[PDB]
């Protein structure tokens, strides 16, 4: 499990 | 904020928890990760894993879900994709 | 603009390089975001068996889980595409 | 398998 955020 | 559901191949009551969790999810956290991560977890946890959360704005999906485990909704200008694969 | 960044990835180094040169392709074809992400998910489950799944877009986060070794997360230009293999 | 995209 991860994560992931846009700029 | 207000709930809009666009996709959905799930239970009435399993779509209306997806909201329920999203909403706090979005009281909790402003940052679409953390939104996501919550989510996920808490379904992986009530429905057995395993699931995966999209949180945001602008984005465009394509993905393979089991039967009677997708949703894709918005609460206000932000859209959620919560479904089950593996 | 189409130069590629990889921000994450748990996926082979060519793996991870046909995974940019199929996004590539993919814009190259498809204006939509959802158009995109299914190219790059449809070749994947070819080449490399089911089942994959694709985001594209320039504002999301996520969290989910993928099998070892199957997993990248990069830019193309201005555009986010996650790509992972899970069930 | 099924797409999705934000308006």
């Amino acid at each position: 499990s991860r994560g992931t955020q846009t700029e | 904020r207000k709930a809009v559901i666009k996709n959905a191949d799930m239970s009435e009551d399993m779509q209306q928890d997806a909201v329920d969790c999203a909403t706090q999810a979005m009281e909790k956290y402003n940052i679409e990760k953390d939104i996501a991560a919550y989510i996920k977890k808490e379904f992986d946890k009530k429905y057995n894993p395993t699931w995966h959360c999209i949180v945001g704005r602008n984005f465009g999906s394509y993905v393979t879900h089991e039967t009677k485990h997708f949703i894709y909704f918005y609460l206000g200008q932000v859209a959620i994709l919560l479904f089950k694969s593996g």
